[PDB]
């Protein structure tokens, strides 16, 4: 009924972050959880998610490159973020609704985590 | 206002059905959550227990008229619903048990539905102008219990888990039976004609023994709806053919088919509405979040507000023609909420499933229970059993019909699912439209001959 996530922070381009999210009372396992995420002036939007029984949904910007699995004995859902870029930066929230659907707007999820920041620096090494 | 036995009936009632209602809510889900079926093996499956449940109620009348007597055949009854609960909680730790605890559910519904309503019954003199109120208030009590039962049930599953959802099942049928023992002293003069000779244990143990026997092929049945499917078919064909050979009963005939049509609506409730709900229905009303499981919740809600106002405010026929057209619009509401009032994702607001559920309610307010006053009205004993034998059938194929709406796991769209739900509810309010025409058709010829 609560979600906790955890895993942010800061990170170069190219680079690799996980999320995860854990919910409080009720168990997870019937619950498809979403992956949103609101960068500075925009609206929420989906990223990815799971549902219920192992279906998967992406955004399509998301596709290769980013990985939702869900650890049914911790009860935990992860996000792995992978060739990260600047434009990933965000603050991203777990979402949770009953079920095997996965709708794409925050309307369909009535159990929010509070959010993580996650920021991708356009920082590389020197040559 | 009514004689004190009667609010120990209505309890243990209450009881007894929060019980199998706690079972019934969360039954398809657990068939695909916790045991891995895909969305088509737990709705057939779903519709075999329904069958078994319906059809062996025709064992609990007989056993407690003239085997055990009523008062006995309720105790009987509810210890081995509460066994089956428990068993049901257990099979979380022995999965292989889970049919034969179905099968002890069954059976033990068989054994207790029809006693209550006859010790009711004897809890009147014959003429007793209470006895419509009461028997009202009978049926609000077992939609208190069932509104209980199917609002809570699914949360407390998703809470604390299943074997807690069916412990308390059993825990409810535990406290349906001290409530009839702690009141026996209320029926001591109230019975059928065996409570009052010493109990034979003959009988008994025929009884029980052929419980068992009852309770395996239960459990086999529901394993192997294949071969539920070829017994019924061939058994109801066969019946067909007797009931053919051996002209008030032609009434019965079409009012039966017209009755499967009614049961093959009924049973969409747990199963494809109950997916509907979860799938394209937003879990949000007033304000308030739900388990949309609890939507079926509904049901006997509408039915606790509406049964006192139908019983303050043609005849036979007509009553059934409406219950039809009531049911065929909830259908088609469900389609045209899926057609056209959907989301631009694809979710459809509550009140549509409210309203759904009010048409449905109405119908069953209309059809079930005028119906059995029109059976016991226009007629004995094999049409009790040709009706229980098809009602099961139409149990049946309702889990069958629901299968056209099984969501395989691995889809998440609710864009993908909208329009498979709306083609087959729309078309099941279509065909149940042209049925509720041609049953107005034959109202007047029908309403001549129960003359
Ligand atoms: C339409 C019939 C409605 C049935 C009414 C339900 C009875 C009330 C439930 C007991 C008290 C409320 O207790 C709790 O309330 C929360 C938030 O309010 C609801 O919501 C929570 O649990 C359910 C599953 O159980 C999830 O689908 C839901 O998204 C989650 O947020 C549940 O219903 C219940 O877990
Ligand atoms: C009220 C009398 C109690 C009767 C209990 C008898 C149980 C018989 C056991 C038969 C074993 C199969
Ligand atoms: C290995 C699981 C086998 C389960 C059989 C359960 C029977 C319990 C009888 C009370
Ligand atoms: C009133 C006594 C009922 C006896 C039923 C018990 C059968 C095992
Ligand atoms: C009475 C209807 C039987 C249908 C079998 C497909």
């Amino acid at each position: 009924v609560q979600l906790v996530e955890s895993g942010g922070g800061l990170v170069q381009a190219g680079g690799s972050l996980r999320l995860s999210c854990a919910a409080s009372g009720p168990t997870l396992s019937n619950y498809a959880v979403g992956w949103f995420r609101q960068a500075p002036g925009k609206e929420r939007e989906f990223v990815a998610g799971i549902n219920w029984s192992s279906g998967l949904r992406y955004k399509d910007v998301v596709k290769g490159r980013f990985t939702v699995s869900r650890d049914n004995v911790k009860d935990t859902v992860y996000l792995q973020m992978n060739s990260l870029k600047p434009e990933d930066t965000a603050v991203y929230y777990c979402a949770a609704r009953f079920g095997g659907m996965l709708p794409l707007q925050p309307s369909g999820y009535a159990n929010w985590g509070q959010g993580t920041q996650v920021t991708v620096s356009s920082h590389h090494h020197h040559h | 206002q009514q004689p004190r036995p009667f609010f120990m009936i209505f309890f243990v009632e209450l009881w007894e059905r929060f019980g199998y209602y706690g079972v019934q809510g969360v039954l398809a889900v657990f068939f695909v959550k916790q045991l891995g079926f895909s969305q088509e093996q737990a709705f057939v499956t779903f519709g075999a227990f329904a069958a078994l449940v319906y059809g062996l109620i025709s064992i609990g009348g007989y056993v407690g008229d003239h085997l055990l007597g009523t008062k006995r055949t309720i105790v009987l009854g509810a210890l081995v619903l509460a066994i089956g609960y428990f068993m049901t909680g257990m099979s979380l730790l022995k999965p292989d048990l889970i049919f034969i605890a179905l099968g002890t559910i069954a059976v033990g519904n068989g054994l207790f539905k029809a006693n209550p309503a006859s010790l009711l019954s004897k809890c009147y003199p014959p003429k007793d102008p209470r006895l419509d109120g009461a028997f009202t208030l009978f049926y609000m009590s077992i939609n208190i219990g069932s509104l209980i039962a199917l609002s809570l049930a699914p949360v407390i599953a998703d809470r604390f888990g299943y074997s807690v959802t069916y412990n308390l099942c059993g825990a409810g049928l535990i406290i349906a039976l001290l409530v009839y023992i702690a009141c026996r002293g209320m029926v001591k003069d109230i019975g059928s004609e065996p409570d009052f000779r010493p109990m034979s244990f003959s009988k008994l143990l025929y009884v029980l023994l052929g419980s068992v026997v009852m309770i395996f092929v239960c459990a086999w049945l529901m394993h192997n709806v294949e071969v539920a499917n070829l017994v019924l078919i061939v058994l109801s064909i066969v019946v067909t053919i007797i009931f053919f050979r051996q002209n008030k009963m032609f009434v019965a005939f079409v009012l039966m088919l017209e009755a499967v049509v009614f049961y093959i609506l009924y049973a969409q409730m747990p199963t494809s509405l109950n997916f509907f709900a979860i799938n394209n229905v937003h879990h949000e009303i007033l304000g308030f979040s739900i388990n949309p499981v609890s939507f079926q919740a509904l049901n006997p809600f509408w039915v606790v507000l509406a049964s006192p106002i139908l019983a303050g405010i043609l005849s036979m026929p007509m009553k059934f023609t409406l219950g039809m057209f009531m049911c065929s619009l909830g259908f088609l509401t469900a389609a045209a909420a899926g057609m056209w009032f959907a989301d631009a994702q694809g979710l459809t607001s509550p009140w549509f499933i409210v309203l759904v559920y009010l048409f449905q309610s109405l119908g069953e307010l209309f059809i079930s229970a005028l119906g059995l006053a029109m059976i016991a009205a226009l007629v004995m004993g094999f049409i009790l059993g040709m009706w229980f034998l098809t009602q099961a059938a139409a149990f049946l194929l309702g889990g069958y019909v629901a299968t056209f709406t099984a969501v395989p796991d691995n889809i998440t769209d609710p864009l993908e699912t909208l329009p498979v739900y709306t083609n087959v509810f729309g078309k099941i309010g279509l065909v149940t439209l042209g049925v509720a025409v041609v049953m107005l058709l034959m109202v007047p010829w029908l309403k001549r001959m129960i003359a």
